[PDB]
């Protein structure tokens, strides 16, 4: 459950980072590949080297999913559902990755936004980040 | 296995650290974001809010000891085994404490040092530290 | 989600176990201390010796919330509230030990039950035992 | 932390009674049906469409007595879970790229069918010295990284 305060906090960070949002898609990525390059296996079709086009491409799809989710906290469900579909039945993303990408989403932002970044926004932004991930892991359920 | 532009990586960073408070930010961010996880530190006093986990003197006390201890682990990159041997029995035979949450805060440490360095903490500087936390998480896990 | 299926599952695997809930509770726990030692240090004020009437007494207690949850599949949330204020503020029970217990739980179900327990019986136990931990552990998100 | 003597004559036990020719492909059977995503590494199997498909899919049931025969192997050296598994640990992380966490699902899963195929003699203590096993070839799998 987000509460009116994690939703007030996920809200604001988001208000904050603004036009970034794109760009700290393809960072998170960046930073989940290098730091858990397990995770690259699920893009072999992407060139995978510094500043590629495709992972800054789909930091972007990432971002906007995201963006989509903050403005449906209520009803993450329906706003990801396709991509629970995508996830889950196309991708078959194992589960275990949605918590290293929401960490890098975290890490990502606490780089970008130290001053947004105290511990009731970190607190708030990983329920954001898991509920998205529980949310794209729930046709596994 | 960290590279050496990894150890050197790491070791830039980490001079930098502000040894009085990152550990009490990260042991406080974990509490906070992972409540469970205070049920090890009933002995540190009001833990009752975020605001007085970030004020708790203990977990700031105690925050500095287990940075201490990364310290330890990053001057023994080569036996992390050895290094946390002890500690992984104090915590596993002990405390009791999951090692899952071992990696959670290797985690949260990271979003600290995100937080203190902002872009210095590039993805590459990140990979490093989450190889360092990752094998101190595991050396603490080893005892069983 | 718990589809048709699932909840039919559940449900006539719950009526299989008919009057054996209780004992099957007490025998999931003792699985889960001798399995997982760590779970034990939950109840230190149990004697957790073989036998122990505390262990048996709170086998009943486990067993009859399920129970519950059982008859309240589309509202886990609402049935479990107490009990996930108790697990999660007043026990702090780390999310991991319910993995334990669900796995112990599952384990319990295929001793005693094997005919009931196929492979589409044991994804809907599962997904289940999950959901009611996911209620359990949901005043830590 | 390995197995008491006890616990080692509990485990032989039962594993010389295991069906070597079923239990493998049931427990892989049940990680792919219990955990889908799991599925992502067995393109190469054939239909596993349906709990169905996944337990009458014939590569599921040869390769999952290959995983039980590594299971055996691993129960005849105990002490050595690292050496027996060094090969395999290699494969699954480097070639497979299988998170590890899986390796414990199916251990887990195993300890289900065992659960499921003894019944009653698959007591607390069998399963506790069990989960010592699983965890041990668990943990020696995931010893790379
Ligand atoms: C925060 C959680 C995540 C979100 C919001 C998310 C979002 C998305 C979106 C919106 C797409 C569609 C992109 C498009 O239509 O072009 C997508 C596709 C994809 N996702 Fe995720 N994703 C998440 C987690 C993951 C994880 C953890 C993995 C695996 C490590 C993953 C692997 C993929 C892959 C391989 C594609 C296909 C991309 C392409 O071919 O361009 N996703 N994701
Ligand atoms: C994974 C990285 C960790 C490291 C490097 C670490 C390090 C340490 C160290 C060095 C000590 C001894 C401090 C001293 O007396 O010098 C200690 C004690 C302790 N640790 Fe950890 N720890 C870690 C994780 C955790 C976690 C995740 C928890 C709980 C969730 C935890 C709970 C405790 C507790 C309760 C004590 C005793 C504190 C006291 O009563 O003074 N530790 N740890
Ligand atoms: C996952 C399914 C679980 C269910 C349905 C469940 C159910 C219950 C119930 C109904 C109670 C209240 C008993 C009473 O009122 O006397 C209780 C209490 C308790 N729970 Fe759980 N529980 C579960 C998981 C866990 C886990 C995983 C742990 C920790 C390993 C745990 C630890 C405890 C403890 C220490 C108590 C207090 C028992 C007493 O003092 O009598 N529970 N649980
Ligand atoms: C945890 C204990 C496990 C053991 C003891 C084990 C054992 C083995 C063995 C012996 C092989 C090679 C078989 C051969 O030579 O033909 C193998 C291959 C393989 N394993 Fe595992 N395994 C385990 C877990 C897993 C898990 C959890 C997964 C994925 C969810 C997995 C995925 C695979 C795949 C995809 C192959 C190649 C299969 C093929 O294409 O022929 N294994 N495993």
């Amino acid at each position: 459950v987000l509460s009116p305060a994690d939703k007030t906090n996920i809200k604001s960070t988001w208000d904050k980072i603004g036009g970034h949002a794109g760009d700290y898609g393809g960072e998170a990525l960046d930073r989940t590949f290098q730091s858990f390059p397990t995770t690259k296996t699920y893009f072999p079709h992407f060139d995978l080297s510094p500043g590629s086009a495709q992972v800054k491409a789909h930091g972007k799809k990432v971002a906007d999913a995201l963006t989509t989710a903050v403005a449906h906290l209520d009803d993450l469900p329906g706003a990801l559902s396709a991509l629970s579909d995508l996830h889950a039945y196309k991708l078959r993303v194992d589960p275990v990755n949605f918590k290293l990408l929401s960490h890098c989403l975290l890490v990502t932002l606490a780089c970008h936004h130290p001053t947004e970044f105290t511990p009731a926004v970190h607190a708030s932004l990983d329920k954001f980040f898991t509920a998205v991930s529980t949310v794209l892991t729930s046709k596994y359920r | 296995h960290l590279t050496a532009e990894e150890k050197s990586l790491v070791s830039g960073l980490w001079a930098k650290v502000n040894v009085d408070e990152v550990g009490g930010e990260a042991l406080g961010r974990l509490l906070i974001v992972y409540p469970w996880t205070q049920r090890f530190f009933d002995s540190f006093g009001d833990l009752s809010t975020p605001d007085s986990v970030m004020s708790n003197a203990k977990v700031k006390a105690h925050g500095k000891k287990v940075l201490n201890s990364f310290s330890d682990g990053l001057k023994n990159l080569d036996n992390l085994k050895g290094t946390f041997a002890k500690l992984s029995e104090l915590h596993c035979d002990k405390l009791h404490v999951d090692p899952e949450n071992f990696k959670l805060l290797g985690n949260v440490l990271v979003c600290v040092l995100a937080h203190h360095f902002g872009k210095e903490f590039t993805p590459q500087v990140q990979a490093a530290y989450q190889k360092v936390v990752a094998g101190v998480a595991n050396a603490l896990a080893h005892k069983y």
